[PDB]
């Protein structure tokens, strides 16, 4: 499926997870940010690449990136 | 007055004023100098 | 899921039950023969009517019959292609690969038989 | 959460008529998703696959063909009535997978029990150029 | 040397009907070829 | 090619003959141009002028050139 | 129960909010920082549902906006009457309407545009107008320019009154929500007062003013020697001489002997041979009957006096077994949602505009209207396009209601819920119908073109080879030709000349004549039905899938107007209902363009022309029976055979039509860069221009940004529609003025 | 007599075009009585056409083979054949006016940035300040080249927003 990569510039604001319509991201404990939270993608096989997480990222550039490629039944959003 | 003046100070109103000013200037120039093409004093 | 009066009508249910495709009471060869007969008989219709030789009497029916036979053969080739390229991997024998091959053979046999029957009916 | 709940197919479905955008043949060929919630009272909600339904006072079970529909229903129930539902995924062979509350605390929380995966530890824009990774099968963002 | 007069009556239907038909048949079997 | 070689001003070059069973009789009659026995297409690629310029004159030369280029391919 | 509920002075008339451009929404209240704010200023200006969540303030804003639009309309009408009063040859046109072209716009000689003031006749120079205002004023009994001046001054006064009324009813005395929700009182007052009372007043004007002036004009007397309408109003001797039944003096009306009024309230259905228009007595009895029917219908609903009908009770009572809750929650929907009422009003208004265009080309309800071919063509095309725009806005605002104002609590098993519940079957069946129609019409056209290019005229679907005649339309035409014979024996002749009969001509030009229907007419009618079906499919798919879909289950949370949901699931570009309306606008444009092309060609070939002693010689010689069956026929015998007047109009008064034609081609071509492409390219180009202006230290404080994807689509569809509309307008007007 | 072209006064097609225009104007004029406003309008149009045709001649304008005057754009060639007033002087005048516009816009951009919310001044224009900068732009090239000399016209590449490579 698609590739979801999260960098260290994330501030743990949990906006990307709330904007996710397929429950791909998660919040794990961290020490590199003030909020002590870091975004993770343990369910990247269910991500369709809608880039809704990138819209909700408040940091400049993007702390979360979605790269398309190798579309599957789950990645193409097919009910059939 | 000053609220109406700031409304007149908005960009579309002053653009409209420039539009009427420039159009009237060019139209009066064309009317009182009928169809010129080459600058010949 | 959304049931309708026309889809769940008992008359519609028994009309679709005894159809050759949904009978599930015979070999695929007989169903293919019936399908080919019916569809060739109806497909010969527009060919004996509006073909390029429709103004010429006699030859119009023959030309339409060979065109219907060619269309039947093309449909049989596409049926065989679908059977070979659809059921190539793992209770109805029609959904099987060789079952669909026998269905296609019955379909082309019925198609040529229906074309010949339409030719006989147009001649008489 | 502490113990992963097991789905019950005998739980009553919410009061609804017939759906057209419901489960297709993929439900009997591939996996399909099933959402469960616990309604304290009967009320009308809007399904993502059609019109409106009425949930029963008790357990409620619904079936969908896409995980996005399940999460849309979940977030609608959480925003409108604070329902906290949960959906499973059932394959063709009957394998049941727990999907939304992986630790039972929802992904908005942390719970100090999830290991962060697929996290690049370098800043964005510090990735190597595609010329550096050529004829290797490794993307610049996958390292 | 010079082709016969029936060559347009044979090669044109061959490359207009038969050859594209067998090409599409081969391509259809190649698209849906599974393991 | 030979008729165009003899008179390069008046008669038009022929690209390829047309064999279309969907053609009607007025369409067959209207496409008979350049002194041909059937429906032909008037050549606009300019290979007639080029092959006249390089020295090709007979149809046998074009035949052997075509078979040699097929062998080369 | 029904009473006036008005709040006194809720909004103070202060200019403090005129200084701040963005004030209606909190998003724009923070001030501008990018240029996309400015477009957002001009996009959410009338989005009153987004500014406030209170329905009362939205209703007050709607009332004020309607008053403003009526004031604008009255200003435009007063300006039209003023232009007819001063810069017009209406008095010259009244002397000889069959030789002087109607002109009401005069240009200033500045840069050589004075050549646009063509020789319209009657010692006047101006632009030949196609609005038909001259025929409307002749139908209203207007003779001198003083009456037009008085009408213009009254229109300006009423426009100022309506503008002050909007200011008063918003700022001073704002009606409450309960005042707007009295739908029964609104319907009763509109049926009885807005429509019926106006119909009776216009009927009385036609009886007392328009009929004698029109009769004297048809008699051939001097318009200057025609007595003034007040002489007919006060003194009864002239009205008794013109109509003996006026000598009774309202006796037959109050003694129920209405047959005595048959001299000036006639039923002679057809065209007046003197002027080629509808009989004014027929229009008088028509508007009188319409007024009576609407005053009857306006006493239907119960408001405050017990008797009447309840709309909610009627809607809840009409429930069948196959529909569940039949029309249950619709009363609450239409009394709370402005957008549902907007969709209903726009759909019915557009359909009625199409009806107006059809029944106005069919029956010209104006003296010397059918002789002016340009006026009839322009009016038909204009009403056609306004109707199409209204019926596509109906789908747009229906989708807006679906996104915003739909409540699933009030819609459990009602009709809207079941429509949403089988929307997939609806869309699939409509798609199949559209595909089948497009095949069996456009493929028929391609078949005709191929068999024409293959030299097989006997293989074509023409009027000579394969007779696919419209037997139903021909049977209906024959039945309506015999409508006065057996089923409506009180009518003197047929209700229109399109069904059949003879040829009515005015001044040597044919006003109306029977229209023959052949295979080409059947082909173009089925093509029109196919295009309408496709547009209906697009707009219905936009409306029904506005909330959710299999592709996107949470489309309602994304709003009505969003560009996309990213490239996920393969790509979700143009998935919103707004994008569906944007796509359907082009299909509406294509449908109406084909419709008006069919109208222009059919009426130029089989209706319009000149009348000589040998017969009726049409403009194009009746090629529609042999050329309209192929696409190349429209390409050559309709688009290339015509449009020669547009390209040869240079150096004459019609050259502005050619310039407008070129500009319309330009705008249509310029729209394609917004229709195609995207946003990131222009954003990076703007970044490069930002670097260029930053090098020179002339970078603006407001950051320039590329247009939004929705904004870019809107700009593209707007410029595309404007270019196509003005192209057809210029081509039609130039062709119909030069040769007509 | 450059580019193989003849002067408009010496040309025959120019006089033929003028005669054709006068003929069609007279044909339009003959349909109206002399005591009517369209007659005076057409007489004024004919007088304007005659004045324009006289002014195009005896002014250095030349036409080739169609009577439509042609313009010479190369400086020097236009200088030695008195064709500088065709495009050479108007292009300098347009450059002067365009520099006026650019200098006025630059002055308004710079002078409205050292204050709170410069976008508010951008969207609601300071009309007295705009008019003052309008009447102070008559010496735009002097101020432009002086800003070039002192380096305030151009920004350095360190304070300029730049796209990643
Ligand atoms: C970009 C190309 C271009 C150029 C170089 C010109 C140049 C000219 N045209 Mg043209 N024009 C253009 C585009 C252009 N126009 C377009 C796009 C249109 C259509 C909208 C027109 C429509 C048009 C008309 C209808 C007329 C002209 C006229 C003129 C003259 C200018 C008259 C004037 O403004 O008063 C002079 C004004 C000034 C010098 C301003 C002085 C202000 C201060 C003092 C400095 C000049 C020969 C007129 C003319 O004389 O024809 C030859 C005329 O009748 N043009
Ligand atoms: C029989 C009485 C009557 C009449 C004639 C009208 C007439 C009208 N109403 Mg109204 N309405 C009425 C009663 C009436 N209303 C009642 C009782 C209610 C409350 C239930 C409403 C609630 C209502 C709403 C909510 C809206 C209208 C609107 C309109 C306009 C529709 C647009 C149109 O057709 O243009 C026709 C235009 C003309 C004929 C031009 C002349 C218009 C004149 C000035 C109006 C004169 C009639 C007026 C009602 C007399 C009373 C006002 C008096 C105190 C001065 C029209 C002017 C719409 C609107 O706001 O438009 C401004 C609108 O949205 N009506
Ligand atoms: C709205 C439409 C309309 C209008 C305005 C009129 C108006 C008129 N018609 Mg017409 N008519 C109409 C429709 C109309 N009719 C229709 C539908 C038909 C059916 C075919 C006719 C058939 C018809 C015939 C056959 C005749 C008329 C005639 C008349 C006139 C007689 C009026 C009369 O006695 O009525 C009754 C009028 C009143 C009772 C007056 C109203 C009460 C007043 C206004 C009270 C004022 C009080 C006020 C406070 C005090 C003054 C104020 C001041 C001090 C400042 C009048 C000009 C007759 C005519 O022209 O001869 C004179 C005639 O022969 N009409
Ligand atoms: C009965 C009339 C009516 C009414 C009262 C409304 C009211 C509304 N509509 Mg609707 N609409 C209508 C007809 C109507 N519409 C029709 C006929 C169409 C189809 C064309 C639409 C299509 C439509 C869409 C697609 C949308 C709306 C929206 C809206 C809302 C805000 C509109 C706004 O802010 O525009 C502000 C004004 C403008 C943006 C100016 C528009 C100017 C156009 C694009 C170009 C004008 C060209 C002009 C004719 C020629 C210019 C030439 C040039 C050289 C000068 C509001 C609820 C919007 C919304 O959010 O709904 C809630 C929305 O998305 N409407
Ligand atoms: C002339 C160009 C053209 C054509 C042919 C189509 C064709 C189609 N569009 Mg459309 N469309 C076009 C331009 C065109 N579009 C443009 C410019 C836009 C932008 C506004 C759109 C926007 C648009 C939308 C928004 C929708 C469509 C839809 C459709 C379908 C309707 C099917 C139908 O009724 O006709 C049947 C098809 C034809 C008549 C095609 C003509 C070709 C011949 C006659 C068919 C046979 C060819 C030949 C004999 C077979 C060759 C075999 C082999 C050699 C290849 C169809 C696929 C709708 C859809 O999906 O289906 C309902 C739909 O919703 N289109
Ligand atoms: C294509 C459709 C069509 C159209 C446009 C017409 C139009 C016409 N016909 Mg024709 N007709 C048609 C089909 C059509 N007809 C088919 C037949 C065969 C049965 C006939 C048989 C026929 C005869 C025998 C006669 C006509 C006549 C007429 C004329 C007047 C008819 C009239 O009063 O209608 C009513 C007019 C209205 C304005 C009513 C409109 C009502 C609106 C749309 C609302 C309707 C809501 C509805 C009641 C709700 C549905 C209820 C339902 C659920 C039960 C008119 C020119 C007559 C004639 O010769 O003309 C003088 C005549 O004698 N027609
Ligand atoms: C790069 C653009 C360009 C081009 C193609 C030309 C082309 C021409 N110029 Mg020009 N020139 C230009 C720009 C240009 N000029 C500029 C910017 C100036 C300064 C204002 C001049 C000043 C100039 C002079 C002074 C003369 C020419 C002359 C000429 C001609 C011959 C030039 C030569 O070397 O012999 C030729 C038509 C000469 C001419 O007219 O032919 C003898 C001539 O005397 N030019
Ligand atoms: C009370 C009184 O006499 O008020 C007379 C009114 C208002 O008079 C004054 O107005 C001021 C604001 O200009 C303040 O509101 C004052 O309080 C008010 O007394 O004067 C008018 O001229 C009436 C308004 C005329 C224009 C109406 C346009 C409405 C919009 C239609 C579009
Ligand atoms: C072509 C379009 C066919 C649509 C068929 C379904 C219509 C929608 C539908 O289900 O309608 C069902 C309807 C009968 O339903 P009811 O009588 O229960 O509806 C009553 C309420 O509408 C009040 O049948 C018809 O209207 C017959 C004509 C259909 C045409
Ligand atoms: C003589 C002549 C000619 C020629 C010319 C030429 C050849 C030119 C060149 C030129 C060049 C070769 C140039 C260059 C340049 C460069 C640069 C680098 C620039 C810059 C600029 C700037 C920077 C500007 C600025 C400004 C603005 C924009 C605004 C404000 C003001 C100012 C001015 C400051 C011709 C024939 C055509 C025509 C006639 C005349
Ligand atoms: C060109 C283009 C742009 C760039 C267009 C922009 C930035 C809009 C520019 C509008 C200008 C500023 C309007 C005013 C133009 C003139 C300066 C005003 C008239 C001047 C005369 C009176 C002198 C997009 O942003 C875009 C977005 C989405 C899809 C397609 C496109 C698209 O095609
Ligand atoms: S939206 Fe961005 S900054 Fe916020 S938690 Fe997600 S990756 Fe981090």
């Amino acid at each position: 499926a698609h590739v979801v990569k999260i960098y260290d510039t994330c501030i743990g604001c949990t906006q990307c997870v709330r904007a996710c319509p397929l429950d791909v991201l998660e919040m794990v404990p961290w020490d590199g940010c003030k909020a002590a939270q870091m975004a993770s993608s343990p369910r990247t096989e269910d991500c369709v690449g809608c880039k809704r997480c990138e819209t909700a990222c408040p940091t400049d550039f993007l702390s979360v990136r979605v790269y398309l490629g190798n579309e599957s039944t789950r990645s193409l959003g097919l009910a059939y | 007055m000053k609220d109406f003046t700031t409304y007149l100070s908005t960009a579309p109103v002053v653009g409209l004023g420039w539009a009427i000013f420039t159009s009237g200037l060019l139209i009066e120039i064309n009317r009182f100098f009928p169809d010129p093409l080459v600058f010949s004093f | 899921m959304l049931e309708t009066p026309v889809t769940s009508a008992p008359i519609v249910a028994n009309y679709l039950s005894n159809l050759p495709a949904y009978r599930t009471g015979v070999a695929p060869n007989l169903r293919g023969v019936e399908i080919g007969l019916a569809h060739g008989f109806l497909l010969a219709g527009p060919f004996i009517k509006l073909g390029p030789l429709r103004n010429v009497p006699g030859a119009a029916e023959v030309v339409g019959c060979m065109s219907a036979a060619g269309l039947v053969l093309i449909l049989a080739l596409c049926l065989s292609l679908y059977g070979n390229a659809a059921f190539q991997s793992t209770q109805d024998p029609l959904m099987s690969s060789e079952g669909w091959a026998k269905f296609a053979g019955g379909f082309t046999v019925g198609g040529l038989s229906g074309v010949a029957w339409a030719y006989v009916l147009t001649q008489v | 959460p502490w113990k992963q709940p097991e789905l019950d197919p005998d739980t009553p479905s919410p009061i609804f008529g017939g759906s057209t955008g419901g489960l297709l043949r993929k439900a009997q060929v591939e996996e399909f998703y099933v959402t469960t919630w616990e309604s304290p009272k009967e009320q009308i909600f809007e399904m993502p696959t059609g019109g409106a339904a009425i949930m029963r006072k008790g357990p409620n079970l619904l079936k969908f063909a896409r995980k996005e529909q399940c999460l849309a229903l979940t977030t609608q129930l959480r925003t409108k009535f604070k329902m906290t539902p949960c959906f499973y995924r059932v394959y063709a062979d009957g394998k049941v997978e727990y999907l939304h509350p992986k630790d039972g605390v929802y992904p908005e929380k942390v719970n100090a029990g999830r290991v962060g995966v697929n996290q690049n530890m370098r800043s964005i824009g510090e990735n190597v150029d595609p010329i550096k990774v050529k004829f290797t099968g490794s993307q610049p963002f996958t390292i | 040397f010079v082709p016969p007069a029936w060559a347009p009556s044979l090669f044109v239907p061959l490359t207009g009907l038969v050859l594209p038909a067998i090409g599409m048949a081969w391509a259809f079997t190649y698209i849906q070829k599974e393991k | 090619f030979e008729q165009w070689v003899t008179d390069p001003i008046h008669v038009r070059p022929i690209a390829h003959a047309i064999w279309d069973p969907h053609f009607g009789q007025p369409a067959v009659e209207a496409f008979t141009r350049g002194g041909a026995s059937g429906p032909v297409n008037i050549a606009t690629s300019g290979v007639y002028q080029w092959w006249y310029t390089i020295g090709l004159r007979s149809n046998q030369e074009l035949y052997v050139s075509s078979v040699f280029l097929a062998l080369v391919s | 129960k029904v009473k006036i509920a008005v709040d006194r002075n809720p909004v103070e008339t202060n200019f403090e909010k005129w200084a701040k451009p963005g004030h209606f929404s909190r998003a724009l209240a923070k001030g501008p920082n990018t240029t996309t704010w400015i477009w957002n200023l001009h996009a959410d200006a009338h989005d009153f549902d987004n500014h406030t969540s209170d329905l009362e303030e939205i209703s007050r804003k709607v009332f004020s906006a309607h008053f403003g639009q009526l004031g604008i309309i009255l200003i435009w009408l007063s300006g039209m009457y003023f232009h007819g009063a001063r810069f017009s040859n209406y008095e010259g046109w009244l002397s000889d309407p069959t030789h002087i072209k109607p002109s009401a716009q005069v240009v200033w000689p500045i840069v050589g545009q004075e050549i646009l003031n063509g020789d319209v006749g009657g010692g006047f120079q101006g632009i030949q107008i196609t609005s038909g205002f001259f025929q409307l004023w002749r139908a209203s009994g207007i003779t001198s320019e003083l009456q037009l001046y008085s009408t213009a001054i009254g229109g300006l006064v009423l426009a100022a009154a309506c503008f002050f009324a909007g200011w008063f009813h918003y700022h001073k005395a704002a009606p409450k929500l309960e005042w707007f929700q009295n739908v029964e009182s609104m319907l009763n007052h509109h049926l009885a007062g807005l429509l019926g009372l106006g119909s009776l007043a216009w009927a009385g004007h036609q009886i007392h003013v328009s009929l004698p002036v029109n009769k004297l004009l048809d008699a051939g007397v001097d318009p200057k020697e025609i007595p003034l309408p007040h002489e007919f109003l006060l003194n009864q001797s002239i009205i008794a001489d013109l109509y003996p039944s006026f000598s009774k003096g309202l006796a037959p009306f109050f003694t129920l002997n209405w047959a005595e009024y048959s001299d000036f309230l006639t039923f002679k259905g057809g065209l007046n041979p003197v002027t080629g228009g509808l009989w004014l007595s027929d229009t008088a009895h028509h508007h009188l009957a319409i007024a009576v029917l609407f005053l009857v219908a306006g006493h239907q609903y119960r408001t405050n006096w017990g008797i009447g009908h309840s709309i909610k009770d009627i809607l809840e009572s009409h429930k069948g077994p196959f529909t569940g809750n039949g029309h249950a929650g619709l009363y609450e929907i239409l009394t709370t949602s402005w957008h549902a009422q907007l969709a209903i009003n726009l759909a019915l208004f557009g359909s009625l505009s199409i009806i107006v265009a059809h029944h106005m080309y069919a029956m010209p309800p104006y003296p010397y209207l059918a002789t002016d071919y340009g006026t009839q063509l322009s009016l038909f095309t204009h009403h056609m396009w306004i109707g199409g725009f209204c019926v596509v806005g109906a789908g747009a605002h229906a989708a807006i209601f679906m996104v915003r104002d739909y409540d699933p609590t009030n819609n459990y098993n009602n009709l809207l819920d079941r429509v949403i519940r089988h929307r997939d079957a609806i869309i699939s069946h409509l798609n199949w119908v559209s595909i089948f129609l497009g095949f069996h019409s456009f493929g028929l056209y391609i078949h005709n073109d191929t068999m024409s290019a293959l030299g097989r005229p006997q293989d074509m679907f023409s009027d000579t080879a394969i007779q696919l005649q419209p037997v139903f339309a021909q049977w209906i035409q024959n039945t309506h030709f015999t409508a006065p014979q057996l089923t409506a024996p009180n009518a003197l002749a047929a209700t229109s000349l399109t069904w059949g009969g003879d040829v009515v001509a005015v001044g040597g030009k044919v006003a109306m004549m029977p229209i023959a229907l052949g295979t080409s007419d059947f082909l173009v009618h089925h093509i029109h039905a196919f295009t309408i079906h496709v547009t209906v499919l697009i707009l219905l798919k936009g409306v029904l899938f506005a909330r959710s879909s299999r592709l996107i289950p949470d489309k309602a949370n994304l709003g009505f107007r969003f560009p996309c949901d990213g490239p996920g699931r393969g790509g979700t570009c143009q998935v919103s209902a707004w994008d569906h309306v944007f796509l359907g606008l082009f299909w509406m444009y294509n449908s109406l363009s084909i419709v008006i092309f069919h109208f222009s060609w059919k009426m130029q070939s089989d209706v319009w022309g000149t009348v000589t002693d040998s017969g009726v010689s049409h403009i194009t010689g009746g090629n529609f029976a042999q050329s309209a069956n192929t696409i190349n026929g429209w390409l050559r015998d309709f688009l290339w055979a015509q449009s020669s007047q547009v390209i040869q109009s240079y150096g004459s008064a019609l050259s502005a039509y050619g310039l407008m034609f070129l500009g319309a081609h330009f705008v249509w071509a310029f729209s394609l860069m917004f229709l195609f492409s995207g946003r990131g390219y222009w954003q990076e180009l703007i970044e490069s221009i930002v670097w260029a202006h930053n090098k020179l230290r002339v970078a603006p404080s407001i950051q320039p940004r590329a247009l939004s994807i929705t904004q870019g689509r809107a700009v593209g569809v707007a410029h595309y529609l404007l270019g196509g509309i003005a192209t057809t307008w210029s081509f039609f007007l130039a062709r119909i003025i030069a040769v007509g | 007599d450059v580019a193989g072209l003849t002067p408009c006064s010496e040309s025959k097609a120019y006089n033929k075009l003028e005669r054709k225009e006068l003929k069609t104007l007279e044909k339009r004029l003959k349909k109206y009585e002399p005591g009517s406003a369209p007659y005076l309008a057409l007489q004024a149009t004919k007088e304007r056409t005659q004045n324009r045709f006289k002014n195009y001649a005896k002014a250095g304008l030349l036409c080739g083979n169609d009577g439509l005057p042609h313009l010479i754009s190369d400086p020097g060639l236009a200088l030695r054949f008195n064709h500088a007033g065709e495009v050479f002087i108007p292009t300098f005048g347009f450059l002067y006016v365009a520099g006026y516009i650019g200098h006025v816009g630059r002055q308004y951009i710079i002078k409205s940035k050292e204050d709170a919310k410069p976008t508010d001044k951008e969207i609601i224009l300071d009309v007295p300040l705009a008019l003052q900068l309008a009447f102070q732009g008559w010496a735009w090239p002097l101020a432009a080249i002086q800003e070039l000399r002192n380096g305030s016209l151009l920004e350095k590449d360190e304070n300029i927003t730049v796209s990643p490579r």
